């Protein structure tokens, strides 16, 4: 239970490097005990403290809009159970990180994401598995962020006004492809639950829904021409398929959820 | 030129901020940092980051030989704080022209003027005079003459005076905070190129600190500050990690510039220098037997994830200012346990340096065993484990370590990957290395290409 915030308790954040309340490994959840000491509550990083004109989340004194209901213009709803708004600020089940009331995650608690887990068991020049030990060899299209030193999977994290995989349509479709809209329709669901995002505070924390489109057949895979289209001409820098191993530039990110993918399909990871 | 490209982070220091505890001013009075915003500003009501901490092209951009303490010629720079770390790289590799760091050695500590065992002072300072001499790599020192940063130039005083060798001359760039330095003056020569001169004196302006007896360079970050210690970590985690992520230009395989850490003592701030760097990927060596930071982490680094809300080792410390457990008045004690336990959790970035046989565990190589462990966390089908490490143990005639570190791994046996560090064991002699590559069985007909023997016979004795 101490693995709530191992990325969120980082000191340097490249948006807003504020960290000045570490919370111990024996005292990670705020529900049992975090400390009696407290951090401040101000990051906001872009527009406003709690008004947030392009990201209409909620104010703090204009109280939260009853997390269970379908409140309006932004669903912060969860696959988690306790979305605890306590003092007008939504305290997480993962414990107070000691951070400062982040709205820079564009939701004040975006508690749903879905990464384009395109599951293709890789094969050799004529067809094989990981003879590494016994397991399978897995390859996944991940997309390199052009400025940051990591690759990335675009979260299906509910663009404001749009549904879930339409923030995965920040880049899934701009590489010009208006045809195939049946992504999770041929998909197999994997995991629901928390991911330790590094910008997670008590008042903001991110979790996932994971869906696999298993291309074990390896012949009618979705490609640049077959069944999909990704040019990487205007919004894609490096969109290469990547093989599973435990260093690849997905460091404190999406890689930390693909071990359940390797347990599902028998991949080497 | 690099006079104009480096700029300042300095501001009017008397105008506001009633921190009036200092007895020679109201609050850091004039004939000082009020040089441009000396007159009446618009409001100036806060000396916060609201108040812009201004810049100007640099003055402290020259040579200073010591008056009666040294003779060598060294360059020191006053810098900004939040500049990108790339322009100073052009200052240190083109304007200074210094040879590429083969390894970064970050020595951190506190203001606590400690003196360890002389046999510890032997095997430490006899260990450092060989590692940089065999490489020519860069060494991060820390400046000031109070603390660990007083003892580290004594090792440079073993190299600058006793084992004086410009062949393999060490690069110990200290990094000081402009504001905590003892002398503002002797630095404002408005020429951009001074061969100036002043005196090392720690009691000279003793409320502030002078610097160590021997370092190669001193980089002076300004904040507007005045004696407020503990500002190197926004530069130490950025400037050194920038020159970490510089790959080598060419040579065998173009690997990245590695970084190892060194801790001897230190307090909060030194503990907050090492734990974030391990999350940033910097392994470190920890001297069990001398340390405020560098002792209590070494006892527990082998122990698993447990907790004592630290209550026995919390006063197993150094000389015990605020003597005991009950009246230590340095709070956040349970909060300090996570700053040790994440170092305990990240297990590949640790090498404990004990007293008994860790000096007999070859201190010349025992510092680099951290990167033989930390870069072994790399597995991405991408060899940053298994060629970047393989250029390290070959430089120390450590075949027995190389037999233990990679040959006893889950080694992918990679005969093409032996081949560039085959040649590292061929450009110099390295007899059991080539035998181990034949004990592993380097196929010699397929290792030998034409451009192999072109490169080989280009590297004659």
């Amino acid at each position: 239970g101490d693995s709530y915030h191992v990325n969120a308790r980082h000191l340097l954040y490249p948006n807003c490097p504020v960290t000045r309340f570490p919370v111990p490994n024996e005292k990670v959840p705020w529900e049992t005990e975090f400390l009696i000491y407290d951090p401040p509550f101000y990051t906001a990083e872009r527009k406003d403290a709690a008004a947030m004109d392009p990201m209409g989340d909620t104010l703090e004194p204009l109280s939260t809009i009853q997390y269970n209901v379908v409140d309006g213009l932004r669903d912060r709803r969860s696959f988690h159970g306790p979305y605890t708004v306590q003092a007008g600020l939504p305290l997480n089940p993962m414990g107070r990180t000691g951070l400062r009331g982040r709205g820079s995650l564009s939701c004040f608690g975006p508690n749903h994401t879905l990464y384009p887990m395109v599951t293709r068991w890789r094969r050799n020049e004529d067809g094989a598995i990981c003879r590494k030990s016994i397991k399978k060899m897995l390859e996944v299209l991940v997309v390199k962020l052009p400025l940051s030193e990591h690759w990335a999977l675009p979260g299906g994290s509910r663009e404001p006004g749009e549904m879930l995989p339409r923030k995965l349509k920040r880049i899934l479709r701009q590489e010009h492809w208006p045809s195939f809209e049946n992504l999770l329709k041929c998909g197999m669901e994997v995991y629901k639950g928390y991911m330790d995002d590094p910008r997670n505070t008590d008042n903001a924390w991110i979790e996932t829904v994971a869906v696999s489109v298993h291309f074990q057949d390896q012949n009618d895979v979705e490609l640049n021409r077959l069944n999909s289209n990704l040019h990487a001409c205007d919004s894609g820098a490096s969109i290469r398929w990547q093989v599973v191993d435990r260093r690849i530039p997905l460091y404190a990110n999406h890689k930390t959820l693909l071990q359940k993918a390797a347990a599902e399909f028998g991949a080497h990871y | 030129i690099k006079k104009k490209e480096c700029v300042y982070f300095v501001e009017s220091s008397k105008l506001s901020d009633a921190g009036k505890v200092v007895c020679q001013c109201g609050y850091t009075h004039e004939q000082h940092l009020e040089e441009a915003t000396k007159p009446h500003t618009f409001q100036g009501t806060q000396w916060d980051p609201k108040k812009h901490v201004q810049e100007m092209p640099t003055d402290a951009f020259g040579d200073i030989v010591f008056t009666g303490l040294s003779q060598k010629v060294k360059k020191y720079v006053r810098v900004s704080q939040d500049t990108p770390s790339s322009v100073i790289y052009h200052l240190m590799t083109q304007h200074w022209g210094l040879d590429v760091p083969n390894l970064l050695i970050s020595v951190t500590g506190g203001a606590k003027n400690f003196n360890m065992k002389p046999r510890l002072k032997s095997i430490f300072r006899r260990g450092l005079v060989k590692v940089a001499q065999t490489t020519g790599a860069w060494i991060i020192t820390g400046g000031s003459h109070t603390g660990v940063m007083k003892q580290v130039g004594e090792a440079v005083r073993d190299f600058s005076l006793s084992s004086s060798y410009k062949e393999g001359e060490l690069i110990t760039i200290g990094v000081a905070t402009w504001g905590t330095v003892h002398r503002r003056e002797g630095l404002i020569h408005p020429t951009g190129s001074f061969p100036a001169e002043y005196i090392l004196d720690e009691d000279g302006q003793g409320n502030l600190t002078c610097l160590d007896s021997n370092h190669s360079h001193f980089i002076l970050v300004d904040d507007g500050t005045h004696g407020q210690y503990g500002v190197e970590i926004p530069l130490r985690t950025r400037l050194e990690k920038f020159i970490s992520e510089q790959t080598k230009e060419r040579g065998g395989v173009a690997i990245k510039i590695p970084i190892v850490c060194v801790v001897l003592e230190g307090g909060p701030g030194t503990l907050h220098t090492i734990d974030n760097a391990t999350t940033n990927g910097t392994p470190c060596v920890v001297v069990e037997g001398s340390g405020r930071v560098a002792d209590v982490i070494a006892q527990v680094a082998n122990l698993p994830v447990s907790d004592i809300t630290i209550s026995l080792i919390q006063q197993k410390l150094s000389v015990f200012f605020q003597e005991m457990f009950e009246t230590f008045t340095e709070s956040r004690i349970v909060e300090w346990t996570k700053k040790i336990q994440d170092i305990v959790r990240r297990r590949q970035l640790l090498t404990v340096f004990r007293e008994g046989k860790d000096g007999q565990q070859d201190v010349d190589v025992a510092i680099l065993q951290a990167l033989l462990k930390a870069s072994r966390s790399q597995d991405h089908f991408g060899h940053e484990n298994w060629d970047h490490q393989l250029k390290l143990a070959v430089a120390w005639n450590r075949v027995d370590i190389a037999r233990s570190e990679i040959f006893m791994d889950e080694w992918q046996w990679k005969p093409s990957d032996l081949h560039p560090t085959m040649t590292a064991a061929l450009i110099s002699n390295k007899p059991e290395f080539v035998k181990l590559f034949l004990e592993n069985g380097v196929q010699l007909k397929e290792f030998v290409t034409w451009d192999t023997l072109l490169y080989l016979y280009e590297n004659l004795d």
